[PDB]
């Protein structure tokens, strides 16, 4: 099939700049007819996704002037000429010219603000939960920027990943930050057979990771 | 009044079969190739099938074999019929209007339905176990609780902190999917002078399973 990637894959903004997305084809767009299918469209979040451009630069019906398309044979890129709040959602190329029609990853445009260090937090395993035999220890990692950050646990100094559970919040239409939430589960039998628990985060903020460690016997 | 309206999503197993319908109103219905075209839980966006105005069907090769597409220019609804669903074909299903008739030099998807989610999973309806999550107390000016709701199915659950009169400091996280059954949790932060003194309770619905639990967080040492 025609593969089309789209760059970057996260794309933060301040309203008011200037944007540009790039797809790329795999194979050329054109099709035996001599015209171009590719179109682009914009999701928000919970909606339907919505045409912008289509046939490389030919606006849909109501889409502000701010949206341009161009772009020849298997390079094309959408620009905004200047970005407003309801512009933010996912971008997504598409090809139309080859069966079977693919859709390119999506480019994420986000709110750029400063970079903000996560809180973090660890939560030992509730007595009820112990009471059914399982173990889970939680650490919630908020309101921190950019989203890439890296979480590891660790057991007594060794790293464990078998039993993690990572989940994401989108961006904060408050603050623009993000937040992470990680669950390390074991059985009651193997968490007290440990005594020390570790959620360490690494995150462009600090130099060394923020650990965040609760020890049984200090409980 | 040009409009998609997709129904027949649901919960089915893998194997299984269901069918899913779109109605259209607004236009002559007739006189538009429409397609199907399905969104995975991460996100991805996947073109399952297109009719011509003239009948010509084109299908995505995986589903070539399971799936039927069909329509009814009568009624203004198009079709599609699912059999031997794999765990892959769990996503939001859109119907989308193509501009496009047969010989026509144009076509893009420039009406969309609001979509219906279709999940295959061989797994069943399980209430949550919800866990209070509060601080060593042996362990600042604001403090982090937490609720841990585990091992449901299906989605969703619903979560509010004091019935709702807690709605600022609040992240709520995303479902995860962990050996068929989904795992979520919420956190909520208050002024280090509010808690313990003022009681705080998270409330999970699953609907479900008609489940509705209030648990209150209180301080313990671990
Ligand atoms: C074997 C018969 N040959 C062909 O089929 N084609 C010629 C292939 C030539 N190469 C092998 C060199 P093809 O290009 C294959 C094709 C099918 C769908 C799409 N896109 C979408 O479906 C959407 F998702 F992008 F919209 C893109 C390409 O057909 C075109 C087409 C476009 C849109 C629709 N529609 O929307 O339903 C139906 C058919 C077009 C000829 O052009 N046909 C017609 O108008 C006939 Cl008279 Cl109906």
């Amino acid at each position: 099939d025609v593969l089309m990637t789209q760059t970057p894959l996260s794309l933060p903004v301040s309203l008011g700049d200037q944007a540009s997305i790039s797809c790329r084809s795999s194979q050329t767009i054109v099709h035996s007819n001599g015209d171009t299918y590719l179109d682009w469209f914009l999701q928000k979040p919970g909606q339907s996704p919505k045409l912008l451009i289509y046939k490389v630069s030919n606006r849909f019906s109501g889409v502000p002037d701010r949206f341009s398309g161009s772009g020849s044979g298997t390079d094309f890129t959408l620009k905004i000429s200047r970005v407003e709040a309801e512009d933010l959602g996912v971008y997504y190329c598409f090809q139309g010219s080859h069966v079977p029609p693919t859709f390119g990853g999506g480019t994420k445009l986000e709110i750029k603000r400063a970079d903000a260090a996560p809180t973090v937090s660890i939560f030992p395993p509730s007595s009820e939960q112990l009471t059914s035999g399982g173990a889970s220890v939680v650490c919630f990692l908020n309101n921190f920027y950019p989203k890439d950050i890296n979480v590891k646990w660790k057991i007594d100094g060794s790293e464990r990943q078998n039993g993690v559970l990572n989940s994401w919040t989108d961006q904060d239409s408050k603050d623009s930050t993000y937040s992470m939430s990680s669950t390390l589960t074991l059985t009651k039998d193997e968490y007290e057979r440990h005594n020390s628990y570790t959620c360490e985060a690494t995150h462009k903020t600090s130099t060394s990771p923020i650990v965040k460690s609760f020890n049984r016997n200090e409980c | 009044e040009v409009k998609l309206v997709e129904s027949g999503g649901g919960l089915v197993k893998p194997g299984g079969s269901l069918k899913l319908s779109c109605a259209a109103s607004g236009f002559t219905f007739s006189n538009y190739a429409m397609s199907w075209v399905r969104q995975t839980p991460e996100k991805r966006l996947e073109w399952v099938v297109s009719i011509s105005s003239g009948g010509s069907i084109y299908y995505l090769d995986s589903v070539k074999g399971r799936f039927t597409v069909s329509r009814d220019n009568a009624r203004n609804i198009l079709y599609l019929q699912m059999t031997s669903l794999r765990s892959e074909d769990t996503a939001m299903y859109f119907c989308a209007r193509v501009s496009h008739y047969d010989g026509s030099r144009d076509w893009y998807f420039d009406v969309w339905g609001a979509g219906t989610s279709v999940t295959v999973s061989s797994a069943k309806t399980t209430p949550p176990s919800v866990y209070p999550l509060a601080p060593g107390s042996a362990a600042n000016s604001m403090v982090t609780l937490g609720c841990l709701v585990k091992g449901y199915f299906p989605e969703p659950v619903t979560v509010t902190w004091n019935s709702g009169s807690l709605s600022s400091g609040v992240h709520t996280f995303p479902a995860v999917l962990q050996s068929d059954l989904y795992t979520l949790s919420s956190s909520v932060t208050v002024p280090s002078s509010t808690w313990p003194s003022e009681t705080v309770t998270c409330n999970v619905a699953h609907p479900a399973s008609s489940t509705k639990v209030d648990k209150k967080i209180v301080p313990r040492d671990c």
